[PDB]
RNA sequence: GAAAUUGUUGAAAGGGAAGGGCAUUUGAUCAGACAGGCCAGCAUCAGUUUUGGUGGCAGGAUAAAUCCAUAGGAAUGUAGCUUGCCUGGUAAGUAUUAUAGCCUGUGGGAAUACUGCCAGCUGGGACUGAGGACUGCGACGUAAGUCAAGGAUGCUGGCAUAAUGGUUAUAUGCCGCCCGUCUUGAAA
RNA sequence: AAGCUCGUAUCAGUUUUAUGAGGUAAAGCGAAAACUUUAAAUAUGUAAGAAGUCCUUGUUUGAACGUGGACAUGAAUGAAGAGCUUUUAGUGGGCCAUUUUUGGUAAGCAGAACUGGCGAUGCGGGAUGAACCGAACGUAGAGUUAAGGUGCCGGAAUACACGCUCAUCAGACACACAAAAGGUGUUAGUUCAUCUAGACAGCCGGACGGUGGCCAUGGAAGUCGGAAUCCGCUAAGGAGUGUGUAACAACUCACCGGCCGAAUGAACUAGCCCUGAAAAUGGAUGGCGCUCAAGCGUGUUACCUAUACUCUACCGUCAGGGUUGUGAUGCCCUGACGAGUAGGCAGG
RNA sequence: GCAGUCAAGCGUUCAGCGACAUUGCUUUUGAUUCUUCGAUGUCGGCUCUUCCUAUCAUACCGAAGCAGAAUUCGGUAAGCGUUGGAUUGUUCACCCACUAAUAGGGAGUAGCUGGGUUUAGACCGUCGUGAGACAGGUUAGUUUACCCUACUGAU
């Protein structure tokens, strides 16, 4: 479903003589808390020998966009392990919020590279501070003064099965 | 990447005017007029200063950009033909049998007649396309000049004229007889 | 371009691009010569035969001639007063426009200018220039030299270049058994006419080196005085 | 091609 | 005095099968009752169930936003100024708010977005009415009594017959391989 | 089936703890990568008390044999079956599937252990089916769903959002053989280069001199053949990249130079398509057909529906109770289920 | 096919695997080929319909020392043709006559068929003391329709 950003922290259980664990923190994009926790546990297991049964979640907090009404350019680290071995991938997306950017990135990955959500790992999502730092042409194109373009071939959705007007598209 | 919009500039000389409909392009000038139906290309035209016309494609792909470029090239060719015109020079070469070329007329079709090619008794008639005039050269022996406003018509006529004299089943390395386009240039 | 792109014509040549290393070397050489010699000259030689260039270079072994990319020479001489290597050197660099050209020598200025005024050598038509005089091919068999010298000493043109004459030079030539023949006299150039590329190529093929050439120097710089002088001898 | 690749080196 | 089978009268169908099952229109035919028989609408009830309106609440960064104030920053540079052109503006330098505004951090108070809760209210739609004098758990009433509380009662209209209903052939929506033995799997 | 020798206080295709399994290691410092200190499920048996424990106090320090006395309770989850004795229809080496290992080759596969289904099996879906998905088979009413679907046949949106593909027999086709790659067909990425010391590509000039470098030669000047392939001037010239002359000549390229100007070039990765070998009666995504798809990946909603699940009416079977009053085999209340070949029982 | 070299590449972590090429294999003077060695099972032919191109010829083209004639390969091309015969001490083929050519394959056809499965006959050899069969060999020895559909005609 629609993604959400959750702050997930782990404090792998303190054994005898080792209180106050390191309290590792993460930012996980997921549709709900359960999926966020599952992905956090999977990442923690992958990184080091910790396991879900050996630790617990400290706190889960949803990270809301600071400015969900501002248009921003995002640079995203993309690493996916299909079909061949994992390789680095960088994509630039223009969106109003980080969650929308992540959703668009996942949709584009599924559309083009057939990579599934479980097969894609998001390492970094960074907002580009200044213009001209964007490298991909399809994003820099919209960063032009007084950008104006038409929408030719407008199509009107007809609720009725029959039309007597021979609908015309305008223009 | 489906570019938002790409455009090219077409230069219209002061001596000619180009009225354009939805996609029908008409060119008028001193030498004559030309028309072309580009309704199948789906491109847009726009005047800027009465001397330059910009053709732009919004949300067009690479193939659409290529089509825009070829439309611009066709418009430029039409403008040049209307202003300067095109002149094609064709030469016919024979070794033993002289080639006789004459412009016969039947029902106003004005076929180009080639006789005695390689000694063949068959008479080859090449119809003259509209808008292209053929006249035998003078002071340049064994040459025929084709002139017209439309590049496509003159080029097709020359191609057909040279192809009608194809040397069939004989070694091309020895039989040099035929008709070839010696040079392409403008009438002016 | 994912596909349908241009393909480079790969050939197994022995020479390779020199790269930025040659430009850096020439930059360093120019900055060294700017102080190693008392005088600096800018020579505007648009085009010259390599033997002629070597003869000019060896005309005075006690001097160094520096050439190459114009931008590299300009940067070595300095593009602005804020970074010019020598005082007022920006002015000298500003004057270079053609295929320069940078001569460093300690020889007397008057001697150098007199030598450049007197030095002259033959050159090809160099199109985009007024033709020296009219030339017409004989109304018959075409020879290698175009019949400028008596036809007895000339030799018939080789058939191998006849396609070059037809397609490139655009002359209605026809092939005869042993010779190349034209039915009418063909005029290649006329007095005072602007030489076209095809006419220049025809003249070069016929070896008509009737045009003269002399190097063009726009100004010279006195290192000791550190002042630019705009000597404009032709 | 990452505009802020330097920040990774700074963090390292 | 049966069927297999055949002839006559009576009814029905037929565009390369027929026969059967769930479902209904049609012909034909048919048993039923008494101060009660058949079919429906309305009102308010119990169970199941479907779709709307709307009110009050607990959580987020005690939502983030938006918005006001504040210190700074910048250009896809606002006003003004400067350089070239000149058909009143034009191309690039300047200028951080001026004859627009944007971003960062801080200070300030609301609501909305999302989740959940209400032993909150309420409209409409469909099926079911099983049990058969009381015994029990409950609610409102000072009480008398009543009630949506261990399964529906009241009112109204027509027909009192082939109208509902059963049988039957065709009319049509869908399904439907020939039984028995064997193998018990190309299963054929 | 008759047993009741039980009202089982014991049972279990399950879970937890103790000990382990081959040590798979995921360190590791120790004696400086030389140790196992220590750290975890892939795949599993045994043990969890009442016929259990404690005391005692004769015998055979050790250890093991004996009488007597004391306490009537030892993890979670679910449940009222301890099994034997009287014996009895049918059947006994049958087909497919995941897993562990074990032995093999053009390719299949062979020999074993465990685990399910089919047989004996209906119902919905995948067009069509012994194994594929769903799924607890009495007769009915209402409602909600599985898998599969929502352009028609066909009940349901020609629904919403991002991209991907023009195929001169794509696609809706199994995930596996043809399959290694090739496309100046397309979309997105990874790694290296040149760049106002003017990036790529476009037009013009240089492309020298020792030199026509040494062997052969009728001819061999860079470009028929064999060893060299040395050095000067540059911005550059390679004893020569190719065309052509008997022989040069000439044209041209590697590079450089001059004009415009700004991004360009090289190798790979991933997504879709064309090839990647196809004949015999004429036909197949199920057919029509579909191209911002009615093809593809994925997200968000809404709806169709099975004999699947929720509520209720009725028949039967089973089980627990009440019942001294024209039939205690009679009547009433409550609760759970109703598949099935051979075969057994009971009632008609 | 086996035995080796090289690596464009993949890669116990990049030692091993490995594409395209490549060496040894099975009388150098057109000389001979007088080898031609076991198919345990049939193949081969009369009438006749259709279909595939992996095309023999006709049609249209490109590349080949294509001077012509003539010939080779390749691209499309199934519309039309692909024949008359000797040979059984074998005929899993073959020769020579024309023609532009005599290309390869499926549906096979209880319609007819000759070899082959062949049954009680009979003759020579092997086995076995025999009945008898075999490593052989030779020879004499049901069959449709008037039922339905399919096809050609006709009410």
């Amino acid at each position: 479903a629609h993604f959400k950003e959750y702050q997930v922290i782990g404090r792998r259980l303190p054994t005898e003589s080792v209180p106050e664990p390191k309290l590792f923190r993460m930012r996980i994009f997921a549709s709900n808390e359960v999926i966020a926790k599952s992905r956090y546990w999977y990442f923690l297991q992958k990184l080091h020998k910790v396991k879900k049964a050996s630790g617990e979640i400290v706190s889960i907090n949803q990270i809301n966009e600071a400015h969900p009404t501002k248009v921003k350019n995002f640079g995203v680290w993309v690493r996916y392990d299909s079909r061949s071995g994992t390789h680095n991938m960088y994509k630039e997306i223009r969106d109003v919020s980080r969650v929308a950017a992540v959703e668009t990135l996942y949709q584009d990955m599924a559309a083009r590279h057939r990579a599934r959500f479980r097969s894609i790992h998001i390492l970094k999502v960074a907002e580009i501070e200044k213009t001209a730092d964007v490298k991909r042409q399809y994003v820099k194109q919209f960063l032009t003064k007084d950008l104006k373009f038409p929408l030719p071939h407008r199509v009107q959705k007809s609720t009725k099965t029959f039309s007597y007007k021979r609908p015309s598209t305008f223009y | 990447m489906k570019y938002i919009q790409t455009e090219q500039q077409i230069e219209v000389p002061e001596g000619v005017t180009v009225s354009i409909k939805s996609r029908i392009v008409k060119v008028v000038g001193p030498r004559g007029t030309l028309t072309k139906n580009l309704k199948h290309i789906d491109v847009t035209f726009t005047k800027v200063n009465n001397q330059l016309i910009k053709v732009a494609v919004h949300n067009g792909g690479r193939k659409h950009v290529a089509a825009l470029r070829t439309v611009k090239s066709l418009v430029d060719n039409m403008i040049t033909g209307v202003t300067k015109g095109y002149k094609y020079k064709m030469r016919y070469v024979y070794a033993h049998f002289p080639i006789n070329v004459n412009i016969v007329e039947k029902d106003g079709a004005k076929f180009i007649e080639v006789r005695n090619f390689l000694g063949d008794k068959k008479i080859r008639n090449v119809p003259v396309r509209d808008g292209v005039t053929i006249e035998f050269s003078t002071n340049v022996k064994d040459e025929i000049v084709l002139s017209g406003n439309s590049v496509e018509d003159v080029s097709q006529n020359a191609a057909d004229l040279q192809q009608i004299c194809r040397v069939r089943n004989k070694d091309i390395r020895k039989f040099l007889d035929g008709i070839y386009v010696s040079h392409k240039g403008f009438i002016t | 371009m994912p596909r349908s792109k241009r393909s480079k014509l790969v050939t197994l040549a022995q020479t390779d691009k020199k790269g930025r290393e040659n430009k850096e070397r020439i930059f360093d050489e120019v900055r060294e010569a700017l102080d190693t010699y008392r005088y600096v000259w800018v020579l505007h030689l648009d085009d010259v035969r390599t033997p002629v260039l070597q003869e000019i270079r060896t005309s005075w072994a006690g001097s160094k001639l520096i050439m190459g990319k114009r931008k590299v020479l300009q940067k070595a001489l300095g593009e602005k007063r804020e970074e010019e290597y020598k005082e007022n050197l920006y002015q000298l660099s500003k004057l270079c426009s053609g295929v320069t050209g940078l001569l460093f020598t300690d020889e007397d200025v008057n001697t150098v200018k007199e030598y450049f005024k007197s030095y002259v050598r033959s050159d090809y038509s160099r199109p985009n220039t007024k033709a020296p005089l009219t030339f017409t091919i004989p109304e018959g068999i075409v020879y290698s030299r175009g019949g400028q010298i008596p036809a007895e000493e000339d030799v018939p043109m080789i058939h191998s270049l006849e396609p070059t004459m037809r397609n490139k030079f655009e002359i209605p030539t026809k092939i005869k058994a042993g010779k190349i023949t034209i039915d009418s006299p063909y005029l290649v150039c006329t007095e005072g006419e602007k030489l076209d590329v095809r006419q220049a190529l025809i003249l070069k093929q016929f070896g008509i080196a009737a045009s003269e050439f002399k190097v063009k120097v726009s100004a010279y710089y006195d290192n000791d005085s550190s002042t630019v002088e705009s000597t404009n001898i032709n | 091609n990452f505009p802020y690749k330097a920040k990774i080196l700074e963090e390292i």
